[PDB]
RNA sequence: GGCUCUGUGGGUGCUUGGCCGCUGGCCAGACCUACUUCAAAGCCACCGGGGGUACCUACCGGUUGGGGAAGCCCUAGCGGC
RNA sequence: CACGCGGGUACGCUAGCCGC
């Protein structure tokens, strides 16, 4: 009963067709060096993403004259940005045509501290002058405001409601005050009962409406319930916090960018300990912003750096820097959650991208499958030594590198002093307090 | 043309029904090799660049005749466990990528409506009828 | 240099991690359906306004 | 964010349904421009939803002499009634993309639930209709009876002659 | 019950495609780790199950022959009977080249079996596409030829001349000669690394990276001239076989041999090793051949005897082996089954090629067809044997009908995934395992009467006094 | 009838058979897988010239921790040098 | 919850009672 294996070339091409038939056998005897070949592909993927990591995309227009000290997106639209500079001129940009501004006005005298968009089409801006309202999208251009507000002390920041026409302005008298447009004139001033220090930032929670967070120069965060108009809880941290922000997918999580060079991710129900502590900076953190997918963070720092973070990381995914970028004051995502914008002290609004090596547009299937395969392979073999050193290597400027070496030396010295005092003092018979628990000094109601 | 990598999915989807038919005594192993070769030739003809509505209809007719043959053989061998749902699902898949590729062919639209009406799919028939009326008003 | 110097963060045991990787991801060793299901990303971002969530889903 | 888009050509008007819409921040990027060039990476964006051809060259002539003047025709209103989901804009709208601003205003005034984006104002729908005008021969070829070249030729001649009144005072041949 | 077939299917798929025991989810103490590892165990289980279910779409069938009657036996089957009973597209491949005047010939196929190279001893090196019958190259070279070998494609080949090795292009135009490799008697090309490993007559083993062109590691095998050389296709370690009668396992990351399997009393004459890396059959100068389990490093069965010191042995893609001794080769079928834990001896050979006065120099299997090429002193002779050859190839790894565009793309992908030569060990899946010493040191820097006499015997010789020894002296005084 | 080209056989060295697991067999082949006591002595082993030497390798000398062939002795032992 | 083949109440049809 003789029979041998006969292979026609019909098994490679059927006659009359251009389709090269590719028969596949998945038996492991045919495919040797599985783990080794996958390690080599992961190493190639790391070197490829370090080669095609090109994050700078552009710059919005000619920029400002003095530095960009406030900027705000439109959370309803997708290409409406505005930025107010230090000489008190605001500009409304359209992200589709970045060649020139859409609407500019010499708004105030001093710097523009806060700025926001209304939910209809209009925008608001703070100063030490007092807050103003403009209509940047009108068939004649109008430089003059259509409402202004001076009573209520020196205002510092704005935050608009998600749905209604309500907005809260953080003032310098220790209160925030809440206006509803079209039927309120002076607004309602909510404050902690005996509070003096200025409230620096204010942020409506976009998920849970009528919950307002604020930071203040008492190194404290304070909450506010708008439904019963009173403050709620106040916790004093160790260092001053520059900016509060909330998570757009999880209603209870917040992040404070603080002068401790640090980002603290807190739970609003239990202010006992920080949920996460992102520590990567060199100078103070000026601005933090969650991604609209709620899983990443941008922080613009007071040195020349933007740091991109995952939500559970605790260390930098990316760092962005430039010799032309002078300081960084305001960083925020676009609503794509793909590109980030950076308002600097050079007067420039720059448009970077998150996922620096991932190009946009429509990909073919064998293109995006290669990219997803490389990302899954790096998720598996990213902790091996060669792959680790090439994926962590990033070129930092000399001042930032020297100062983070100095910061590592000082932190190691402080840890050694604390460990020696623990080993030779009476604190030896105690449990070590965790660092997330050490992040909060006191909490009070 | 990534047609080999494209048809790999449809063959790997049709595989476990062939495993059930081999573990029952309904189709023998040489007949299942013939079914594999015929479905492979049909998929590599269907997902080709230069294709035709008559090619899509030949594949539809072959899959539907395979379902009818397995129904006759299952009733003859007295099995009730084997169902026709996977064959109807893959025939609907053939027809959906058929009307994706050639939407301007009323012969293929009417064959799709005849198939969806014949295997008792009234709501699906109404949706197919709405798409056909939108393309050929 | 191809061995791993320490355990990765979530893993608690050498047997756990060295037995949890265990299977190649690539298309040579796994089927097409398995390769797609194993290299789907965790967060799938489509284009558009990613607005914050209005009402509770669950 | 676009949902559907109109596209009028000399053989008729067809409305496409966008899936995997275009990135609006990286519109001036070279990779996205190459995606708009290649048909294999723009047909992933557009999928042909409906097609309405003319009945005759007289209807095509009436179609241009209404559309260029701005006013929408009754059969365009008919095909939009047929293809768009019937809504009024109180809790859910449909974004349509059209090439002309006056036609946008009229479609929005005829259907209150359809918000129209003009290609003269919006760069996203401008680039998207530009890609459809680029690949318009291949997106329609499964139901393109004949060609588009002779249709555009005869229709441009009929439109120009109706605008000029050519035959009533050209007689010397 | 009806689910017994389901449990048998899962046991079979966990055996074959599982590549490991399983993760014990019950011992995991962390909750998020427990649910993510349960998710991973579900995904790996359905992975192995879907691969086993998609092993039905294999096209071809494995060839065979089985004796019908009780008197008929498989080794008495003539090649004329095979050629009469078999199909014509595979009966075409049973040819014979009659090249008499230019030495005993040496056959080597390319690793898809498209082109074969045959080299005479006195110089005649030719490269042909043996199915399509055209020759790509033929050249005469003058001096002697030790071994000819294809490289990664059928484009480049490499010939071992009287002093150096030379690598040549597809037309036979000599690209270059390798001067570091002097008196090379044996060569083996690792396919996945791009290394070409040459044993000289002096016993020096040089690994030259073919892609970049620098010799990676010159190992000097300290004992004797080597008699034979083969290459494990699963580990890419080199089984060389010495003259005192041991085979030694070599790797470019060590100057000592990895193991040394003690073998036949005389020199080992030839080696062969399975493509799954399971077993190795060796034939010695003492007339025995014997097989070894490689994954456990022990002898599987008793020594078979060959009736002459076997010049070559080469085992197929399935279980067949051709052991070519003297002037006629014999093919054995069931020497090492993978499934059996304890192997049994085969009584009779599978089939025998005839002894008609042509001394066999080298037998090789065509890697994907069911034939066998014997290179002997009268030339080349291809015989057809039905049971051999892997019936179902994978078009991504290696393709018997590879077009020009597919060959170019595959060569570039193999260049991109060439493996560094430090990724060679006895177990090739170690990449990602624990450095146990480094993990113990990491956990240490995170959490921070019979031997104590030989301790002092070892530390009285330094003569550093070293206060731990003072404590040990006080302890010894108390004892 | 002639030139040219090609093919086969013999010759171009002094005549002792075709094959094999060869003191015997076979040319129609036959039988098929046994039998086993003790791995191995050392040395040599061809790359063009001048130069560099971080890393790898070779050679030489060491260092920590283990390991104990062998040599020596005896209070005899789970011994000791 | 139902999805195959028969005889039924009933067909230019398949809705309903029991089986194979």
């Amino acid at each position: 009963k003789i029979k041998a294996l006969t292979r026609s070339i019909t098994a490679q091409q059927a006659p009359g067709s251009d389709v090269q038939r590719a028969p596949r056998n998945l038996a492991p005897e045919l495919h040797p060096f599985e783990r080794a070949r996958e390690y080599q592909r992961a190493l190639n993927a790391v070197k490829l993403e370090r080669m095609f990591a090109k994050p700078f995309l552009g710059q919005l227009g000619n920029g400002h004259v003095q530095g960009v000290y406030s900027m705000c997106k439109d959370k309803n639209s997708l290409n409406c940005i505005a930025s107010g500079s230090g000489d008190g001129v605001v500009k409304v940009w359209d992200l589709t045509t970045r060649d020139e501004e859409t609407w500019r006005v010499a708004a105030h005298n001093n710097i523009v501290k806060g700025l926001t968009f209304t939910n209809d089409k209009k925008l608001l801006s703070c100063a030490t002058d007092g807050i103003k309202l403009w209509d940047p999208y009108a068939s004649p251009s109008n430089t003059t405001p259509i409402a202004t507000w001076q009573e209520g002390g020196p205002y510092t920041s704005l935050s608009f409601h998600r749905s209604a026409n309500t907005f809260a302005a953080s003032s310098g008298q220790g209160c925030i005050r809440i206006w509803d447009l079209e039927h309120s004139t002076a607004g309602q001033a909510i404050q902690w009962p005996s509070f003096v220090d200025t409230i620096t930032d204010v942020c409506f929670n976009q998920v849970e409406t009528s919950v307002i967070g604020s930071v203040a120069t008492d190194r404290s965060i304070i909450l506010f319930d708008l439904r019963t108009n009173m403050p709620v809880i106040k916790t004093v941290l160790h260092f001053a916090c520059n900016r509060i922000v909330f998570n757009p997918m999880e209603a209870m999580n917040l992040a404070v960018a603080s002068e401790d060079h640090n980002i603290y991710i807190f739970d609003a129900r239990n202010f006992d300990k920080a949920l996460n502590i992102q520590k990567g900076h060199v100078a103070a953190v000026m601005d933090v912003e969650f991604s609209p997918t709620g899983e990443e963070l941008v922080s613009g720092s007071y040195d020349r750096t933007i740091r991109l973070w995952r939500r559970d990381a605790g260390h930098s995914r990316d760092v962005y820097h430039t010799k032309r970028m002078q300081r960084v004051f305001r960083t925020m995502w676009t609503m794509d959650s793909k590109y980030i914008l950076t308002g600097s002290d050079d007067g420039n609004v720059r448009l970077w991208r998150a996922n620096a090596s991932e190009r946009s547009g429509v990909k073919a299937t064998r293109q995006r499958q290669a990219l997803e395969y490389n990302n899954a392979l790096l998720d598996r073999y990213g902790h091996l030594p060669e792959i680790r050193r090439i994926r962590r290597h990033r070129h930092l400027p000399k001042v930032v590198k020297k100062a983070t070496e100095i910061k590592r030396e000082e932190l190691a010295a402080i840890k050694r002093r604390e460990e020696n005092e623990r080993k030779h003092s009476n604190k030896k018979y105690e449990k070590r307090k965790s660092e997330r628990e050490k992040a909060v000094l006191v909490k009070q109601q | 043309a990534w047609v080999a990598d494209k048809a790999r999915f449809y063959l790997e989807r049709a595989a476990p029904e062939l495993r059930e038919w081999e573990e029952k005594e309904i189709f023998t192993k040489d007949e299942i090799r013939n079914l594999v070769a015929k479905r492979s030739d049909f998929e590599h003809l269907v997902l080709a660049p230069g294709t035709k509505p008559t090619d899509f209809l030949n594949y539809v007719n072959w899959e539907r005749s395979l379902d009818r043959l397995r129904a006759k053989r299952c009733a003859r061998l007295n099995i009730r466990s084997v169902t026709s749902h996977a064959s109807q699902a893959r025939t609907f898949g053939i027809f959906e990528r058929a009307v994706l590729k050639h939407p301007g062919s009323i012969e293929l639209w009417l064959a799709y409506l005849e198939f969806a009406a014949q295997v008792k799919a009234t709501k699906r028939w109404r949706r197919i009828m709405t798409r056909a009326l939108r393309l050929h008003p | 240099k191809y061995l791993a110097t320490g355990l990765p963060h979530p893993f608690e045991s050498q047997q756990q991690y060295e037995r949890s990787l265990r299977l190649p991801v690539g298309p040579e060793w796994m089927t097409k359906e398995t390769f797609q299901d194993a290299t789907k990303p965790r967060v799938i971002i489509k284009q558009g306004i990613i607005a914050p969530m209005s009402k509770p889903m669950y | 964010v676009v949902n559907f888009l109109l596209f009028e050509s000399a053989v008729g008007f067809s409305l496409f349904e966008v899936v995997h819409q275009a990135d609006t921040v990286g519109l001036e990027l070279p990779e996205v421009k190459d995606a708009m060039k290649t048909l294999d990476k723009f047909g992933k964006m557009v999928k042909l939803r409906s097609f309405n051809p003319w009945t005759s060259a007289a209807q095509g002539l009436e179609a241009i002499n209404l559309i260029s003047e701005g006013i929408m025709p009754e059969y365009l209103k008919s095909a939009l009634e047929m293809n768009l989901p019937q809504t009024s804009g109180k809790k859910s709208k449909v974004v349509l993309g059209v090439a002309d601003k006056k036609l946008a205003g009229e479609i929005t005034a005829a259907f209150p639930g359809v918000q129209c984006e003009a290609a003269d104002t919006s760069e996203v729908v401008a680039a998207l209709l530009r890609g459809i005008r680029t690949h318009a021969n291949k997106l329609h070829k499964s139901l393109q009876e004949g060609d588009i070249g002779r249709a555009q030729l005869g229709l441009g001649h009929a439109y120009s002659r109706a605008k000029v009144k050519f035959s009533v005072h050209k007689n010397d041949n | 019950k009806a689910e017994l077939d389901r449990i048998r299917r899962y046991k079979q798929a966990q055996k074959k495609y599982g590549r490991g025991p399983r993760v014990d989810i019950k011992s995991v103490r962390d909750k998020k780790l427990r649910r993510t590892l349960t998710n991973l165990e579900n995904k790996y289980k359905t992975a192995a199950l879907k691969a086993k279910e998609a092993e039905i779409l294999l096209e071809n069938q494995t060839g065979f022959l089985e004796p019908e009657g009780e008197l008929e036996r498989t080794y008495k089957v003539r090649q004329d009977e095979i050629v009469k009973e078999v199909a014509v597209e595979v009966a075409q491949k049973k040819f014979e080249l009659k090249l008499t005047e230019l030495g005993p010939y040496t056959c080597e196929y390319s690793r898809n079996g498209r082109d074969l190279i045959l080299a005479g001893r006195k110089g005649h090196v030719a490269t042909m596409d043996w199915r399509e019958g055209k020759l790509g190259c033929e050249l005469q070279l003058g001096e002697t030829v030790r071994d000819a070998r294809f490289l990664h494609n059928n484009q480049f080949f490499a010939v071992a001349q009287k002093k150096y090795v030379y690598i040549y292009d597809h037309n036979g135009v000599e690209i270059h000669c390798l001067r570091k490799h002097v008196e090379v008697s044996h060569m083996e090309f690792l396919p996945y690394h791009f290394l070409l490993a040459t044993l000289s007559i002096s016993g020096q083993l040089k690994y030259q990276d073919t892609s970049t062109g620098q010799i990676v590691a010159e190992i000097a095998t300290k004992h004797g001239t080597p008699v034979s050389l083969t290459q494990n296709p699963y580990n890419a370690i080199l089984h060389i076989g010495q003259q005192n009668g041991t085979v030694t396992l070599w790797s470019p990351n060590s100057t000592d041999p990895l193991v040394k399997l003690l073998a036949h009393r005389g020199p080992v004459r030839s080696l062969a090793v399975d493509r799954e890396g399971r077993y190795m059959v060796s034939t010695g100068q003492d007339n025995k051949m014997c097989i070894w389990d490689i994954r456990n490093f022990k002898e599987a069965v008793n020594s078979y005897f060959t009736r002459a010191p076997a010049t070559s042995v080469a085992i197929s893609d399935t279980g067949l082996t051709a052991v070519g001794w003297g002037t006629h080769t014999t093919i054995w079928k069931g020497l090492f089954n993978k499934e059996r834990p304890v192997q049994v001896k085969v009584d009779s050979p599978y089939m025998t090629w005839g002894g008609q006065g042509q001394v066999v120099e080298r037998v090789r299997w065509c890697p994907f067809e069911d034939i066998l090429g014997i290179g002997h002193n009268e030339g080349f002779s291809s015989i057809i044997v039905p049971g051999a050859g892997e019936a179902n190839y994978d078009a991504l790894e290696v393709n018997p009908f590879e077009t020009k565009k597919q060959r170019q793309e595959g060569e570039v992908k193999a260049l991109l995934n060439k493996l560094q030569p430090e990724m060679i060990a006895l177990d090739p899946n170690f990449i990602g395992n624990l450095d146990l010493r480094s993990e113990k040191q990491r956990q240490a820097e995170r959490d921070l009467n019979t031997a104590l006499k030989k301790y002092l015997r070892k530390q009285r010789k330094k003569n550093i006094i070293d206060e731990k020894r003072l404590k040990a002296e006080e302890l010894y005084r108390q004892m």
